[PDB]
């Protein structure tokens, strides 16, 4: 491993507005992106809210349906956008990327970003 | 942001035990995985142990598996390294580190943004 995940320490969005949680990296030769995960904190663990694999994007909860968009045009930009922020969206979010190397083995890396919601 | 201060290093007999502490300033502690690294004379810095933000999920280097534990006081924003059955080859400067990894990469130096001064631990034969 690996390409470096660039993220902010915190992000602040507006209640019922939209926010974009930055997770971007420069693609590297020898690291093929095979999985992207966004997770949220729940108690003493994290829970997957979004998965992107070979069959596309999967929001793992109806509450997020239509609310979650992960960037998919500029390579290495897998930033999370949340539509119409709820106060309950205040949380620690995690961006998690899996790269596959020429070995066929896989390198997982992740980053935690705090989301604050105002108004 | 995080400023890290180690403490508790010193002299210790072989077979002995020693607990290192590391105070982390800042108010975003819960975003950071914490880790201990060490660097011996004439050798490159290596991973010792790490602990997730939750304060219970831990990771160890094979060289200290079974001997060392890592713990974390999330309220005091502190982490500790309990060492046991110390050998001369554990002699090194030990570093407290913090990074915003969640579950993964805790064994790699490049995943930590913030580093303490390091504290000296010497294990006499």
């Amino acid at each position: 491993g690996h390409p470096t995940l660039k993220t902010p320490e915190s992000v602040t969005g507006t209640w019922k507005g939209d926010v974009k949680i930055q997770c971007i990296y420069d693609p590297l030769r020898g690291y093929r992106q095979v999985l992207v995960k966004w997770l949220v904190r729940h108690g003493s663990d994290s829970v997957t809210i979004f998965l992107r694999d070979s069959t596309g994007d999967h929001i793992q909860q109806a509450k997020y349906r239509g609310r979650l968009k992960v960037s998919h045009k500029v390579p290495g930009d897998v930033s999370l956008q949340i539509n119409t922020l709820q106060m309950d969206d205040r949380n620690h979010y995690t961006c998690e990327v899996t790269w596959q190397t020429p070995d066929g083995n896989q390198v997982i890396r992740d980053k935690i970003i705090e989301l604050r919601v105002r108004k | 942001q995080v400023q890290l201060v180690e403490s508790g290093g010193g002299l210790v007999q072989a077979g002995g035990s020693l607990r290192l502490s590391c105070a982390a300033s800042g108010r975003t502690f819960s975003s950071y995985g914490m880790g201990w690294f060490r660097q011996a004379p004439g050798k490159e810095r290596e991973f010792v142990a790490a602990i997730r933000w939750n304060g219970g999920s831990t990771y160890y280097a094979d060289s200290v598996k079974g001997r060392f534990t890592i713990s974390r006081d999330n309220a005091k924003n502190t982490v500790y390294l309990q060492m046991n059955s110390l050998k001369p080859e554990d002699t090194a400067v030990y570093y407290c580190a913090a990074g915003r990894w969640d579950k993964y990469g805790s064994s790699f130096q490049d995943e930590y943004d913030y580093w303490g001064q390091g504290t000296q631990v010497t294990v006499s034969s």
